[PDB]
């Protein structure tokens, strides 16, 4: 709305916080008077009368309460009333509740109650409770109130298994104890900062229930945090639809039916009042108000009242007396005792011959603290903050055994121990406020809850509660304990702070969303109750009913203040708001907005330390700080000390600020009242003002200040300098030794190089030098070392390796410690790079690796450093030297193939009819690559190499070459090989029907299946595979002959050699290479590629002449791109995602307005939300649906089809969406109204832009970063992602070009320049993956000795690449002998971990043989690691279950990042299934499928993407199924292998040994099994045997249904088996047994298994296995695929003479219920 | 005459503060650097000093107490009459307005190994006409002691604090200067014998196109102007490869963060 005003903030405030009192009257209980003295007022306000059990309200007992709630009752008879007439809304409903009454009625009980509800909500069936279900938040205004909350709950709830906890101020380690506790118990503020923060799957998704205590905070100054974190809820709830239970708990006081507006509570239903009647013990009130103004005569005067009303207690009743400083405790009640006996009534306390007297007398002699020892015998006693545990413990003890008969205390007591009294007296209202920098009136809580301490709950009648004020506030304090203060809201000081909180965490963007935001305030609720009261007129507010101006103008006045600070950019016309890295900070630090400016305006990298320490003190926190002229003495007297100088004079407030911090630092004690309070309030603030100031500097870079702001954070953390002795930070340590040693000057470093004896000698003190050896090695260090990596002549690859070189404690360490990683320049002023790392208990003896990138340039520079520094521990740091003097870079790459400018080739160039049908319909002409390339791969046979990028219509390049094989030889064999399966179902897709359907060849797809794989290899013209699966069957090539007699052999996306699934890719490309060289007719291979610098090293390692290799680079991509990267320099993840959602929307709106987008997104998350984002950003600029170009009727049909709603609602606005999570039918929907043009925008998931159908005129990449959940850590793309990606924005048939916008962090943007705009640099990574292809080459012989190993590594990429960048490589040279060496110590390494692995063996140290295990890994492509483990953890007993969890424990098994919060479906998975599991230990990737295999097997559940994970985990199974059984059946055991082999039918089947086998038949069910045993069958054969009327009415199934029963059943094996043993007499003690057994199959059936629930297609494999059960042993075996008939031999040794009676054993590994046996 | 009417109490203002602030204003000379070029003939060596360094070592410095670094260096590969200062290291020392105070001991470390020493260089607080005769001295009984300085290569560098700025100036010893100053054991400003035909100037060129590094002491810091009684002529060193620290640092005054902890 356009007439908006700005507004004077400062002139809506409340000024007096919590003092304010907006009541005109306050009206008295009857029988109160007013009494005279001279110079003061008392008033007196008479005990009330409890109402007398009106209503029949009986007392709820526990038994009537719901049976799960009993057990947080135990020990309790009844309710008492206030719970009981709560119990039915607390405990049988979820509404919200509002609950006044007034502090000590019972308001923490009827919580208690809510919090049961919840937990009921979580109850398993076995009683126990799932504690990861959920998370209670109580909030509490004062810490010590948190600490008592965090016990008494505990103790009301261990019998429910559940953890209630406190949160530490230190959360960047300390965030699992969110995770751990069930009951979070915290401040307001700390709750606000930690949801202030937007993470990643944060536990902010599990809070169900929100108390709120003590909820009459909102008329104080912190109120305004209650009302963030109610907004901040009560959005987030709509948000997400999702309910969250809100309970506030308040004292009586009016404006509690807005409170109940706030919360959301329904008068009718949460709104409950009780009065003060209802203290639990009557109060006979006293106000005194002095009139005296002279500070001198008001003092004594308040004294002598103090003393009057003490004698009318004494001997009669315990007095608390509170006082408001922790000097003042003492200094009082020596003013008491001290008039006591003065005027000689001492005795009046302590009376003689009591037995009271006699117990206080043994601490009265003994006697702890100075104070205690002054005043403790007399019977006086304090207690406040300053003072040890156990003496707080003995006042309290003391004084609750009714021992102690006048204490004084402070505030601290009334919160945080529940220790009442008879008598109270608040001793002055007066506190002192630092922030204030004045005095003030106590605020109202602290009242509340002294007051509240008066009167014991079963021993007083009564109690008696005095306040002495000054007069003024007489009707103040009278309003407030008499239920007559009203609740305001404090919002409109602290609106700019919490808008910038909203704006922050993407909650409000605009003023529209922060006019809706204001609406959820308190501020509002009473803005429209007593509008004047908040500066509107009556007539103001006629005139704007729900005040949507004025909140805009409230809204627009705090913008523009955070704009003017530059938190902020406010578009005034637009109301939008864009959020900044300033604002972040200010917001996630906690900071005021004027600070963060402060910082921003005068924070340089050539700061020192004086003006860091000024640049602090000038922050706004501090802006009511001054200098008091008595305080000035002191303060010079410190200034003239200072060690950081202070430049400007003591009359300003911010040299008091500095030296104060200083002081603190430095631990000096100050004399002046205030300056010791002052000091508090400063250093309490400084921990994260300069935290927030270390994350300012050290993310723009600037090393030398980073280094100094670090250092300040752990000076004030430590509270000393960086010049004394570490060793100080161990607590422990004696204060005397550390200081001897710091008297000698000499370095700390020394001590590393000493022991015992020197250590104890150096300071001369020999009794410490063992301990002080000790801690001197647990002072956290590290070793560095770097492996440089050259990518280029300007981009740099560096390891770094961190080896811990200190001895961990966790008394000392925790259970992790954390660092800095700093790359600095030569002159160590600017950070090139940086980042986090994180030493974990579990990882503190192992060495870790990082792996980064810097820029560098020519000439070289001397040297960058790279420093480790700890984040806590001061002088704890190491800094590697990296200098570049050795440094081998890369030749500068070579210019591309010049793109001819030739006459564009028309289709007819192929000069075959048939050959031309397969384009003339798509286009007249190939582009200029394909006619450039064309010649040479049309008529030539020569290796060709195309590198150029994707997009350039590689693929038809290799058709060219299919079609000359076509022409050479009728029965050509191309095998084409793809790295990513996605990319080989299209290709599979395509070529179908270009050589199959219109050309009449055979096109195959590799499945991964051996035989069916051999099979399609065998009738194929065109082979379509990924790589590991060709590289499966290509190891057998020696006995393979369809492998040799391979005409083609083309490999696309061949730059991925460079990442990492690259070395197989390597591998099998090498191996052709090898393979055609040996058998002299040469296998032509083409190589395509995205363009790559090095081309001529790939094309030279695949022999392509440089005639024949053409390596273009990307300016040649026929549909030209656009390309814009657009940096974000915003560190935090979920906030700079948030930056880019406008831009994403521009960048539409400016480069595709009308032709079709897809983004690309990090997560499945964030697909929707940026759906949904997009849609709203185009409604708000009134141009709803211009991404829909079909009309919705046309769409509807298609939407019926989803069982995603969103998904529905915004492709009706032209918008889709594709993640992982969506059904594959969904996805080809979407698909299908993206590419018809009927939807303009499709949002993708990252993980999917390899296997897309579709492209677009504009693709933009949102983000390159994706959370690893494994690693807990975000991960940037691989640029051969980003690649992908970006050819997606191609569109040949349809565009002029393509454009592309990457956004990115800002630190990615120079990266991606050099590696997009030029071509990629790839290397081998074939050198850290060679075990398992060196145990392959040894099982068939290609390597028979270390010579050999060399020699087969001259074939590959790796060994070229090595003369070419050595370094990369860790060569040092490029000589031959360099070269010789290198491969000698890599060959030993390898074959010596297969050695000791004992796949193979090693004779004379040079010759190598394959063992047995060796060869089972190669047959069956398993890590040779996996199979190690098997040959450890199998044996003769191992059970059925032990395999699942032995196979889920593979190399194999790494697959799952997204679920963490399925472990405890899991840990219930773990009951529902019968494996006796060991190790209950949880939450690994390989501990998924430990039983989520049997959540296969049992056919328990469907679920989620889940599903998918499931498909890849089968895939793997029988290989390891399998790889178990052959050990097994090596080492003559004759029953484990038996139980594997079941295993594998029950994995194919997904049931069970004892489960029924009827359970595999087609449209089955429990019913019809238990019907079935019934009638008496219990076979697939039994069902076979039954007449076709009584069969179809035995199962209650339909036609349909009963015809899948019998395709299964005409696929079911039936074998005729028959055995002839070979001369059964003529049979010689020590001769051969050869057995023979003829198998024929009945009807010779030709379709694979039947076996829909496992997801590959499978063919039928067979065990004839003949052994003896007698003993366990196994003594012939063969495996076997019966087609028809099959006739099989079996050797064995006859032993010595005697029985023999052999059992033979027909084994499946498909099906379950065809075993056999004979004899 | 006021023993009692007019009282007053003595507050100390401690010298090194009001240079710590100003110490602290370094870096906005860096941006100011001049190079006299009143030489002529150009017939000696010429040496190029590289900025980065050059400003690093202004930023570490002092206004009043003089501080010096050691220069290492090279000919390109095919001018051998072009010196390259490739390398400044900082050794303990101190320094007062007119001199510096090193130890006897020359830097030694492999790293070095394949440089020449080409002189020093150090800051003074004026500009002055004429080499001082504290430098001739310095720079001879150096040569004396150490057959590696050549006196036709080592140079002395002045680095003096103009008006919001810094002039550099290069200097060399003669044979004649060389003699006067290796026996010269008067330490003040006109001592007997002292000519300005002992030293001459000689060309230098500052250059953004390279970059030098600096070496440190490897278990102290090179500055000891706050505890010269822990420095001593005799002392020994080694050096490791890192950047400098600033005059103030507190690793430099250790004794300021001890003492301010009695109150
Ligand atoms: C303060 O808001 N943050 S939260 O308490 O964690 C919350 C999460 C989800 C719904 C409601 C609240």
């Amino acid at each position: 709305l356009a007439p908006r005003q700005v507004l004077d903030l400062e002139d809506l405030v409340f000024t007096q916080g919590s003092h304010f009192m907006a009541n005109k009257r306050c009206q008295l209980p009857d029988g109160s008077f007013r009494r005279q003295r001279k110079g003061y007022e008392e008033v007196h306000v008479p005990a009330l009368k409890p109402k007398p059990f009106g209503s029949e309200e009986q007392l709820l007992p526990v038994e009537k309460l719901p049976k799960y709630a009993q057990a947080g009752f135990e020990g309790f008879k009844t309710l008492n009333r206030i719970q009981s007439k709560l119990y039915r809304a607390a405990l049988e409903t979820d509404e919200n509740l509002l609950l006044c009454a007034p502090t000590g009625a019972g308001k923490t009980n009827v919580a208690l109650m809510c919090m049961l509800r919840e937990i009921g909500k979580h109850i398993n069936m076995d009683g126990t409770i799932n504690v990861d279900d959920f998370k209670i938040i109580y909030i509490a205004p004062m810490r010590s109130l948190v600490q008592e909350m965090v016990g008494s709950f505990g103790k009301r709830l261990a019998t429910y298994g559940i953890t209630v906890a406190e949160l530490t101020g230190d959360h960047q380690l300390c965030k699992e104890e969110i995770s751990a506790t069930q009951i979070i118990v915290c401040t307001p503020e700390k709750w606000d900062i930690i949801t202030r923060k937007g993470g990643e799957r944060t536990y902010t998704q599990l809070v169900r229930l929100i108390i709120l205590d003590e909820i009459h905070l909102l008329h104080d100054d912190r109120g305004p945090v209650l009302e963030a974190l109610v907004a901040r809820a009560i959005r987030n709830i709509e948000m997400t639809q999702e309910d969250v239970r809100l309970i506030g708990l308040s004292a009586t006081l009016p404006n509690y039916e807005d409170v109940a507006t706030f919360l959301r509570v329904d008068p009718a239903k949460g709104l409950f009042y009780f009065d003060n009647s209802f203290r639990p013990v009557p109060l006979e009130q006293t106000y005194v108000g002095i009139t005296e103004k002279k500070a001198i005569k008001r003092f004594q005067i308040m004294n002598e009242i103090v003393y009057e009303k003490i004698m009318e207690h004494a001997g009669k009743n315990q007095v608390l007396v509170f006082v408001h400083s922790r000097k003042e405790t003492g200094k009082t009640a020596r003013a008491i005792r001290d008039m006591c006996l003065e005027k000689d009534t001492l005795g009046l306390f302590l009376r003689e011959g009591s037995a009271s007297t006699e117990v206080l007398r043994t601490e009265a002699e003994q006697c702890k603290n100075l104070e205690l020892k002054d005043l403790l015998p007399y019977g006086f006693a304090i207690h406040h903050a300053g003072m040890t545990r156990v003496d707080r413990t003995l006042v309290e003890d003391l004084f609750a055994d009714k021992h102690i008969q006048v204490l004084v205390s402070t505030a601290t007591l009334a919160w945080g121990v529940n220790l009442p009294a008879h008598t109270v007296i608040i001793k002055g209202t007066q506190v002192y406020s630092p922030e204030k920098g004045r005095w003030t009136e106590l605020g109202a809580l602290d009242i509340l809850q002294m007051l509240g301490r008066a009167g014991r709950p079963q021993y007083d009648t009564k109690g008696e509660g005095i306040l002495i004020t000054s007069h003024g506030e007489l009707q103040y304090y009278l309003s407030l304990l008499n239920q007559q203060l009203p609740i305001e809201s404090q919002m409109v000081s602290k609106l700019p702070d919490m808008l910038n909180a909203e704006i922050v965490l993407g909650n409000v963007q605009n003023a529209k969303d922060a006019v809706n935001w204001l609406g959820y305030a308190y501020l509002y609720i009473r803005m429209l109750r007593s509008p004047t009261l908040y500066g509107i007129s009556h007539d103001d507010l006629k005139g704007d009913p729900l005040l949507d101006q004025r909140r805009l103008d409230l809204v627009h006045t705090a913008a523009l203040m955070l704009d003017k600070n530059n938190l902020v950019k406010y578009d005034k016309k637009t109301g939008n708001f864009q959020v900044t890295e300033l604002g972040r900070i200010a917001s996630h630090y906690y900071i005021t907005n004027d600070t963060v400016q402060t910082y921003n305006q005068l924070l340089k990298p050539t700061l020192s330390e004086i003006e860091l320490f000024r640049v602090f003190s000038l922050s706004s926190e501090f802006k009511n700080i001054t200098v008091r002229e008595e305080e000035k003495l002191e303060l010079q007297k410190l200034l003239e000390r200072v060690p950081i100088p202070v430049k400007e004079s003591i009359e300003e407030p911010s040299a008091k600020i500095n030296v104060l911090l200083q002081a603190f630092i430095s631990q000096l004690k100050l004399e002046g009242f205030a300056l010791m309070a002052d000091m508090v309030y400063v250093t309490q603030s400084a921990g994260r003002l300069m935290r927030a100031i270390f994350e300012i500097v050290l993310n723009r870079g600037w090393a030398q200040l980073t280094d100094k702001t670090l250092n300040l954070c752990k000076m004030i953390d430590k509270r000393m300098w960086q010049s004394m002795c570490p060793l100080r930070q161990f607590r422990k340590l004696p204060e005397e030794v550390v200081k001897k040693i710091e008297k000698k000057n000499f370095p700390f470093e020394r001590l590393y190089d000493l022991n015992h004896n020197e250590i104890g000698e150096l300071i001369r003190m020999p009794k410490m030098g063992k301990t002080i050896h000790k801690y001197v090695h647990l002072f956290p260090k590290l070793e560095l070392s770097v492996h440089l990596q050259p990518i280029t002549r300007s981009t740099l690859k560096v390891e770094l390796t961190i080896t811990p070189d200190f001895q961990w404690d966790e008394k000392v360490h925790g259970s992790s410690e954390a660092f800095w990683i700093l790359v600095e320049d030569v002159d160590s002023e600017v950070i090139l790079h940086h980042e986090y790392f994180l030493l974990k208990a579990k990882y503190a003896q192992d060495e870790h690796l990082i792996t980064f990138f810097v820029p560098v340039f020519e000439p070289l520079p001397p040297q960058y450093f790279i420093r480790v520094v700890s984040d806590r521990w001061l002088s704890c740091e190491t800094q590697l030297p990296v200098s570049f003097r050795h440094l081998i870079l890369p030749e500068k790459y070579p210019p591309p193939t010049e793109l001819l400018d030739l006459q564009p080739l028309p289709v007819s160039a192929l000069r075959n009819s048939a050959f031309e049908s397969l384009y003339q319909d798509k286009f007249p002409f190939f582009n200029p690559i394909q006619t450039q390339v064309f010649n040479t791969v049309y008529n030539s046979d020569d290796n060709v190499f195309v590198g150029a990028p994707t997009g350039s219509g590689k693929t038809i390049c290799a058709e060219f070459a299919i079609l000359r094989m076509l022409l050479q030889s009728s029965e050509g064999r191309c095998v084409y090989i793809t790295p990513m399966e996605a990319l080989a179902e299209q290709v599979y897709m395509d070529w179908y029907e270009k050589f199959q359907d219109r050309l009449n060849k055979k096109v195959v797809l590799l499945t991964g299946e051996t035989s069916t794989d051999l099979k399609l290899l065998g009738k194929g013209n065109i082979i379509i595979s990924t790589p590991e699966k060709w590289d499966i069957l290509s190891r057998r090539w020696k006995q393979r002959k369809n492998v040799q007699n391979i005409n083609l052999f083309v490999v696309d996306e061949v730059h991925l050699i460079g990442g990492e699934n690259g070395p197989v890719l390597e591998v099998i490309c090498s191996r052709m290479r090898y393979i055609s060289s040996q058998i002299e007719r040469p296998i032509r291979i083409v190589a395509l590629s995205s363009s790559l610098s090095n081309a001529k090293d790939v094309a030279h390692w695949l022999g392509c002449s440089a005639t024949s290799t053409f390596n273009f680079h990307p300016n040649v991509r026929p549909v030209p791109l656009e390309l814009h990267i657009q940096g974000f320099n915003i560190s935090h993840t979920q906030t700079r995602l948030l930056s880019m959602a406008k831009p994403v929307y521009h960048a539409i709106t400016k480069h595709s307005p009308k032709k079709p987008v897809i983004v690309f997104v990090p997560s499945r998350k964030q697909t929707r939300l940026t759906a949904i984002d997009i849609l709203t950003t185009c409604a708000a600029d009134i141009q709803r649906q211009r991404f829909l170009h079909c009309t919705e009727k046309d769409l509807i049909p298609y939407l019926e089809k989803l069982s995603d709603s969103t998904l529905k609602e915004t492709l009706l606005n032209g918008v889709g969406y594709l993640h992982e999570g969506l059904s594959p039918m969904e996805r080809r929907l979407v698909e299908q109204l993206f590419s018809s043009g009927a939807i303009q925008v499709v949002v993708a998931s990252r993980s999917l832009c390899w296997g897309m159908n579709v492209a677009a005129h504009l693709v933009i990449i949102m983000d390159t970063q994706y959370y690893n959940g494994k690693i807990h850590a975000y991960v940037d793309y691989p640029i051969y992602d980003v690649l992908q990606m970006v050819g997606h924005a191609n569109r040949p048939l349809q565009d002029d070009e393509g454009r592309c916008v990457i956004m990115c962090q800002g630190s990615k943007k120079d990266f991606f320049k050099k590696f997009l705009y030029e071509p990629l640099p790839v290397e081998s990574h074939l050198d850290h993956c060679m075990h398992d292809h060196f145990n392959a080459e040894i099982v068939t012989k290609t390597i028979e000795n270390k010579q050999d190993a060399v020699d087969y590594l001259t074939w590959t990429f790796l060994y070229r690449r090595m003369t070419q960048n050595p370094n990369y490589y860790n060569l040092q040279g490029i000589s031959h002998r360099h070269l010789s060496d290198h491969l000698s110590e890599l060959v030993e390494q390898t074959l010596s971990d297969l050695e000791q692995s004992k796949c193979i063996s090693i004779e004379d140290e040079m010759d190598v043989a394959p063992l047995n295990l060796g060869m089972i890994a190669a047959y069956y492509y398993i890590n040779y690691t996996t199979i190690e483990l098997f040959s450890m953890s199998l044996n003769a007993k191992t059970k059925v279950r032990g395999l699942i969890e032995i196979i889920s424990n593979a190399a194999e098994y790494e697959n799952i990042p997204i679920r963490h919060h399925e472990d405890n479906l899991l840990r219930q998975l773990a009951q529902k299934v019968p494996h006796k599991l060991n190790n209950p230990k949880f939450n690994d990737p390989h501990v998924k499928t430990n039983l989520l295999l049997q959540a296969h097997l049992s056919r328990m559940q469907l679920s989620a993407e889940l599903q998918s994970d499931t498909e890849e985990i089968l895939s793997k199974a029988i290989r390891l199924i399998q790889a178990c059984v052959d050990v097994l059946s090596s080492n003559g055991w004759l029953s484990p292998a038996l139980a594997a082999m079941e295993l594998a039918q029950m994995v194919t089947q997904a049931m069970w040994s004892k489960d029924s086998y009827l359970k595999q038949l087609p449209h089955f069910t429990s019913e019809h099994i238990k019907r079935c045993t019934d009638k008496g069958v219990e076979s697939v054969f039994d069902i076979m045997e039954m007449e076709d009327e009584e069969r179809n009415a035995l199962l209650q199934l339909t036609d349909s249904q009963i015809a899948d029963v019998a395709r299964f059943c005409n696929r079911y094996p039936n074998i005729e088996l028959s055995y002839e043993v070979v001369d059964k007499d003529s049979i010689r003690s020590g001769g051969p047994v050869v057995v023979l057994v003829q198998l024929e199959r009945e009807e010779e059936v030709t379709g694979p298994v039947i076996a829909p629930l496992f997801p590959q297609k499978r063919e039928e494999g067979w065990w004839v296995v003949i052994g003896d059960a007698k003993s366990n042993s196994l003594i012939s075996i063969k495996r076997l695929t019966l087609q028809q008939k099959a006739k099989v031999k079996l050797d064995f040794v006859a032993p010595a003479t005697g029985a023999h009676n052999y059992t033979l054993y027909f084994m499946s590994d498909a099906y379950m219920g065809c075993d056999q046996e004979y004899k | 005459g006021p023993l009692g009417s007019m009282t007053q109490t003595f507050s100390s203002k401690t010298e090194w503060r009001v240079r710590a602030i100003s110490a602290a204003n370094l870096h906005l000379r860096t941006n100011h650097i001049y190079v006299s070029s009143d030489d002529i003939k150009e017939t000696g060596y010429t040496y190029i000093l590289p900025k980065n360094v050059l400003k690093k070592f202004i930023c570490i410095s002092d206004l009043r107490a003089q501080i010096a670094g050691y220069l290492y260096g090279v000919s390109p590969p095919d001018n051998p009459q072009v010196k390259e200062i490739r390398c400044i290291v900082m050794v303990p020392q101190w320094g007062t307005h007119q001199t510096v105070h090193l130890p006897g001991q020359l830097p030694q470390h492999e790293y070095l190994k394949e440089m020449e020493p080409l002189g020093w260089i150090h800051t003074q607080p004026n500009e002055s006409p004429q080499l001082s005769p504290q430098d001739v001295t310095t720079h001879a009984k150096i040569m004396a002691d150490n057959p590696s300085w050549d006196g036709e290569k080592t140079i002395i560098i002045t680095c003096s604090f103009t008006p919001g700025s810094c002039t550099l100036t290069a200097y060399k010893l003669t044979p004649s200067g060389y003699e006067w100053g290796r026996q010269n054991t008067d330490k003040g400003n006109n001592p007997k014998g002292y000519l300005p035909s002992h030293y001459e100037r000689v060309q230098m060129l500052l250059s953004d196109r390279f970059l030098g590094f600096f070496m440190v002491p490897a278990q102290s810091s090179w500055n000891y102007n706050f505890m010269g009684v822990r420095h001593d002529p005799n002392m020994k060193y080694e050096l490791q490869l890192a950047n400098p620290k600033e005059f103030y640092h507190e690793v430099h005054r250790p004794s300021h963060f001890l003492n301010f902890a009695l109150l």
